[PDB]
RNA sequence: CGUCAAAGCACUUUGCAAAAGCUAACGUAUCUGUUUCUUGCCUUUUACCAGAAACAGCCGUUUGUAAGGUGUGCUAAUUUGACUGUAUAGUUUUUGUAAUCU
């Protein structure tokens, strides 16, 4: 149903625990990254080979963002550093620092933007240039995934408290939060459009929220059971369909999960070997992408 | 005399150090040519 | 080794028979060795740990019935507190023959 | 390491704790010559016992009395009368009654775990607080 | 300098240059210095106005340029880092 | 067919270097019912 | 002066004091910024005249500017292969048994 | 993928999480007189630690337990 | 109380999980540490204790004491090539062993400066030549040099003895004033900025 | 010496990879073995004799790279790389022979 040359394709590399692999913007490159330090580039149709490695980085690659250029890799190292790799090239183009702990998540704007999210409770905003963090918001528990608006003023931001942080960079007035959760918010992303929110927490419930100005309150949309998550405090990612109708996400139970935004699970399909740490749709075709930390990466429909 | 072929460096006395059985310190030479004169005649005395 | 990926609501998978009576308790398991299942699971080496040392702590606490302890941060150390006045003193290096002579973590009890 | 009367000078402050490291080296000989009463691993522990002691003097010297100069005690590490890199352990936060140095590095062990020394008591129960194989300790954390 | 370097290069050819009065002169460079005074031969001189005359031999000071027309070959002549000291654009094999 | 003869010969070849390979390797395991009693909890191996 | 390097082999307009202007582009410059241009074209006040290569000097230079920009991974250990998933009989978290 | 040896749950600890390792080739079946992997284990802490003694051909042709041949159902 | 020690709780709880995750020195979650040396003593106290292996104290490990009798001489080898040379009285060797104490590899190899080197041994050709002239009664060392029945050498009283004398010339005050104190070391320069490093 | 850039740096342990492209010392040093030939001494074998060709082993060396150790720092230290790098109002360019109209 799709035109990959094979209906299931295992994929073998990395030395460690692989921590996120994200598709290219166009649909046609992806990457990935664990703890072995490394990123590794596909090709999604074809022999689905490595055309390039990108080494030089000092830590674990907790999280990585494709550029919607497609020509430039920002990466988040576990070692309080943010590298932009040139994916055509493979040259050091710059190193962002500032931050005080490990960096979880990252993201990219439609407009240069990056932002993260460390252990020393702080979020800082980076133009792709300026070397340094622009803007910074400091919180008091460690920040543990962001997701930041296409539009470019609005950056949700999810933490140890179980409730996620809605911050207005021009304004600077955070009296608005998405009250909810009851734990660790592993992993938060935004719709295509930009109308609702995908969260996953540590709680056991990966819930669905709306994301505009104006709400009839109760904006929890609705919850997902089964999804659980180990001792192991992992990171477990969420994700959205091209279409922004099937919500997938990992879960620890060695199960990857889609649901049909409706409250019916449609995929329950097995297949791991370890926990699913982050978990992917193709923008264009039904492709999902899953990825373990046991050194391998999975592909779909 | 004939070109050195090129070979990865390897090396004995490194792959022992890294086992558990094998340690390692600093004594005089004299001292450490007793002990491999004493430990040479017991395995010469042990297949005899 | 699933090569086909199919939706939810047909993995009921059912075996479709009377469920033979004749079958003991020791054929209602599936396995791979002769005492029972065993396969591959990516474990990180710190829960595994943790999670065991708990186990081991459970097992020791309900063997010998002696569970009456808290657990926090500043407790740790006033739990450290009386095994360390319990203990008798480090001696000071180079007082060495007996009447205070040093003994550090070989200290007995 | 063994110096003859016409080698170089040791520095200044060396004469007055001469007399003591000599006691060491004697009960290092003594502990050589006696043998019996243990298994192959247990009459091997009190060697690294008084190796930790005799590091600990000097250690003593220096870092909690500043009975010895910079040079000497330079001298004192060169001559192998301490143990540089156990001394180094000490000197970070966690280590600071550290046993040996075969005690906590984990490629020794038969799961990749370091000793039971190094373990807080609290956390450990009351019955499995034994004496240590590698060198008898009884308790490195910087707790106890 | 690289600019007195092709002005240099330029010296054996045929080079039009015109100075500051807007006379434009037509002739063979032979001699050329860091001040870019130049020596010439078989000048056509064409006047402001338009008027045509011949020279032979002169020396124009290199203050009163604006500009030169060099032969067009000359664009890939080539030009080498100058380090601090050196007076002349050569190619280097020292330190720099 | 090569595969298969590569394989039996690098086994064959294999039989002085001291061999370094050690890593964990962890592994759920289920008992089942031996003699009785109450079976018993799942079980996962270093 | 270390932006001036950034304009080599870009094209250039020069406006003179005597108030031409000249066309073309840039391949060495000086310390009294006398520039070189390659296919320079002259702007008499406007008529067109092919130069070619030209030497200006620094005092006939007034100012300059730009108009276009300048004429202008080995491998990696992965393979993949296809396979299925297995199916595990249990549900329980990696760390809980 | 020489994967487990079969030992029953009475010498395998009463604790559901043990550690243990294997010597490749390390000793000769009792009964077999074949080449065997040795896995050695603890029961619990404070006692001797257990090994198997038999190879993984047998105690299943007599369907018994490596370690204390206690027949695995009686 | 409940809220603040609840998030505290939970914040303890993940960041020692992100510690063992992502350590400064840790590879696996265990730190990481070298490979160190043991004190002189340890390796003197097996061999003592070895003796001549002929007590059942020891009886599981003869097997491989054995076994190392392959490798014995490399050892031999290793243990040649590192020996002293005239102008040292005595020379530490970097040594690895058997924790059995079966073998022992003298874990080093004998760099030299060669002008240093050469200069070394032309010292020592002019002194020899000089104390053969001057001696006048020469007695060579007889072979084999201890009886044949004799039991081997004690460690314990060879390490009590002052280590005599060895050839050195009188380098001049003035005119060998740059070689002075270090001509005759092992490693001559290792602690200046003349070689290196260590 | 100066400016700019990024890299903590000095020393050191271990793993992996590579080492003639344009005729040239990876090692200014120097051993052993196998196969196929030709020899020497030879009652037969090992052990040998000494030349060649084709192959291997061992003792070593250099570089890149990855993860650590020790000592000092990040409230600065060092290393690496790049650079069209310096004065100057008094004639040869940057402290105006300019305005004025045409
Ligand atoms: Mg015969
Ligand atoms: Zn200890
Ligand atoms: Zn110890
Ligand atoms: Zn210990
Ligand atoms: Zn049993
Ligand atoms: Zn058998």
């Amino acid at each position: 149903t799709s035109d990959l040359n094979v209906p299931n394709l295992q994929m073998f590399g990395h030395t460690a625990e692989v921590l996120v692999a994200r598709f290219d913007p166009s649909g046609s490159y992806f990457a990935s990254g664990g703890m072995d330090r490394q990123i590794l580039l596909w090709n999604v149709f074809g022999d689905v080979k490595n055309y390039g490695v990108l080494n030089g980085c000092k830590g674990a690659i907790t999280d990585l963002q494709w550029s919607r250029d497609s020509r430039v890799v920002y990466c988040s190292s576990s070692d309080t550093h943010l590298m932009s790799w040139d994916a055509v090239s493979g040259q050091k183009i710059r190193k962002h620092k500032g931050h005080a702990g490990v960096v979880n998540a990252l993201d990219v704007l439609k407009v240069e933007l990056l932002t993260s999210v460390s252990d020393d409770c702080t979020m800082k905003v980076w133009d792709s240039r300026s070397k340094d963090c622009i803007k910074t918001i400091e919180e008091k528990y460690p920040l543990t995934a962001v997701a930041i608006a296409q539009q470019g003023t609005q950056v949700f931001i999810g933490g140890i408290d179980g409730a996620i942080k809605i911050w207005d960079l021009r304004n600077n007035h955070c009296s608005h939060v998405l009250k909810g959760h009851k734990d660790i918010i592993t992993s938060l992303a935004i719709s295509k459009d930009g109308s609702s929110l995908l969260s996953n927490s540590m709680d056991n419930t990966v819930r669905i929220f709306d994301v505009k100005p104006f709400a009839s309150a109760q904006r929890q949309l609705q919850i997902f059971e089964g999804a659980i998550h180990g001792q192991e405090h992992n990171l477990l990612g969420v994700a959205w369909s091209r279409n922004s109708r099937f919500v997938g996400a990992g879960s620890s139970d060695k199960n990857v999960y889609v649901w049909s935004a409706t409250g019916d699970l449609r995929y329950v399909l097995p297949g791991h070997e370890g926990s699913v740490n982050h978990v992917d749709f193709h923008p264009h075709q039904d492709i999902i992408l899953s990825c373990s930390s046991d050194r391998t990466i999975f592909l779909g429909e | 005399m004939a070109h050195p072929k090129s070979h990865t460096n390897r090396s004995l006395l490194r792959q022992l150090k890294n086992t558990k059985f094998f340690q390692s310190t600093s004594i005089d030479w004299v001292e450490a040519g007793l002990q491999v004169c004493r430990q040479g005649y017991n395995m010469l005395q042990l297949l005899i | 080794e699933l090569a086909r990926n199919v939706p939810v609501n047909e993995m009921v998978q059912p075996a479709l028979g009377p469920a033979n009576p004749f079958v003991t308790k020791e054929q209602d398991s599936i396995k791979n060795s002769i005492t029972g299942y065993a396969e591959r699971e990516y474990v990180p080496n710190f829960v595994f740990n943790q999670e065991y040392y708990a186990n081991t702590h459970a097992i020791y606490g309900k063997r010998n019935f002696d569970d009456n302890e808290a657990t926090t941060s500043t407790d740790l150390k006033r739990k450290s507190q009386k095994i360390k006045e319990r203990r008798e003193d480090p001696g000071d290096p180079s007082i060495l023959e007996g009447d205070g002579a040093y003994k550090g973590p070989w200290a007995g009890y | 390491r063994l110096r003859t009367s016409r080698t170089k000078r040791p520095p200044d402050g060396f004469d007055e704790i001469e007399p003591t490291l000599i006691e060491f080296q004697d009960r290092m000989r003594q502990i050589e010559n006696t043998m019996g009463k243990g298994t192959k691993t247990e009459m091997l522990a009190p060697i690294f016992q008084l190796h930790h002691q005799r590091s600990r003097y000097i250690y003593d010297l220096y870092y909690k009395r500043e009975a010895i100069s910079t040079e000497l005690y330079n001298w004192l590490l060169k001559q192998n009368y301490a143990d540089g890199n156990l001394i180094a352990k000490w000197k970070k936060p966690g280590y600071e009654k550290l046993c040996c140095l075969r005690c906590i590095q984990t490629a020794e062990s038969k799961f990749g775990s370091t000793c039971i020394c190094r373990v807080p008591k609290s956390k450990l129960d009351k019955d499995q607080r034994v004496r240590c194989t590698h060198c008898g300790c009884n308790g490195c954390a910087s707790c106890d | 300098s690289l600019c007195i370097k092709l002005l240099h290069e330029t010296q054996g050819h045929i080079v039009t240059m015109e100075l500051e009065n807007g006379s434009t002169y037509r002739g063979k460079l032979i001699e050329a210095e860091d001040n870019m005074n130049c020596q010439m031969r078989d000048i056509s001189v064409t006047a402001r106005d338009g008027r045509v005359s011949h020279l032979d031999q002169v020396y124009i000071r290199g203050s009163h340029i604006r500009f030169l027309i060099v032969p067009d070959m000359l664009r890939n002549a080539p030009m080498f880092k100058v380090g601090p000291g050196r007076s002349v654009p050569l190619p280097t094999r020292g330190r720099r | 067919t090569k595969l298969a003869l590569q394989k039996i010969l690098s086994k064959q070849i294999a039989q002085a270097v001291v061999q370094q390979r050690d890593d964990p390797v962890y592994i759920r395991y289920t008992p089942s019912n031996q003699m009785g009693q109450a079976l018993s909890k799942q079980r996962i191996i270093k | 002066t270390t932006k001036m390097v950034s304009l080599l082999n870009h094209s250039l307009n020069v406006t003179t004091k005597d108030g031409r202007t000249f066309v073309g582009q840039l391949l060495a410059f000086d310390g009294f910024m006398n520039l070189v241009l390659s296919d320079c074209q002259e702007y008499r006040h406007e008529e067109k005249r092919m130069l070619g290569l030209v030497i200006l000097r620094g005092e006939f230079i007034v100012s300059l500017s730009v108009q276009g920009p300048p004429p202008m991974l080995l491998s990696g250990p992965g393979v993949a292969r296809p396979a299925g998933r297995g199916i595990p009989l249990g549900q329980a978290p990696v760390g809980l048994a | 993928d020489v994967e487990f040896p079969s030992i029953c749950e009475r010498c395998l600890g009463d604790n559901s999480y043990v550690r243990m390792t294997k010597e490749p080739l390390g000793q000769e079946c009792k009964i077999c007189s074949k080449p065997c992997t040795i896995f050695r284990w603890i029961k619990e802490r404070g006692q001797k630690p257990g090994k198997t003694q038999i190879c993984v051909g047998c105690a299943r042709y007599k369907n018994c337990c490596q370690s204390c041949m206690l027949d695995l159902q009686f | 109380g409940n809220l603040e020690k609840q998030l505290n709780e939970r914040a303890r709880k993940w960041r020692a999980s992100q510690k063992s995750k992502f350590g400064v020195k840790r590879k696996q979650g265990y730190v990481q540490t070298e490979k160190a040396d043991l004190p002189p003593e340890h390796l003197r106290k097996i061999m003592k204790d070895r003796g001549d292996m002929s007590s059942r104290k020891f009886r599981a490990d003869k097997r491989s004491y054995l076994g190392a009798l392959k490798y014995l001489p490399h050892a031999v080898l290793k243990l040649l090539e590192n020996m002293p040379m005239p102008w040292e009285e005595y020379r530490e060797v970097k040594v690895l062993y058997h924790v059995t104490g079966a073998i022992t590899f003298v874990n080093e190899s004998p760099r030299v400066i060669e002008p240093h080197f050469i200069a070394q041994w032309g010292t020592m050709w002019m002194m020899m030549r000089r104390e053969k002239r001057d001696r006048k009664n020469f007695k060579r060392l007889r072979f084999p040099p201890f009886d044949d029945e004799e039991p081997p050498f004690s460690i314990d009283q060879l390490l009590d003895l002052e280590p005599l004398e060895a050839i050195r010339m009188d380098l001049d005050e003035e005119d060998d004033a740059p070689v002075m104190d270090w001509f005759y070391e092992n490693k001559a320069l290792e602690d200046t900025p003349h070689v290196n490093g260590p």
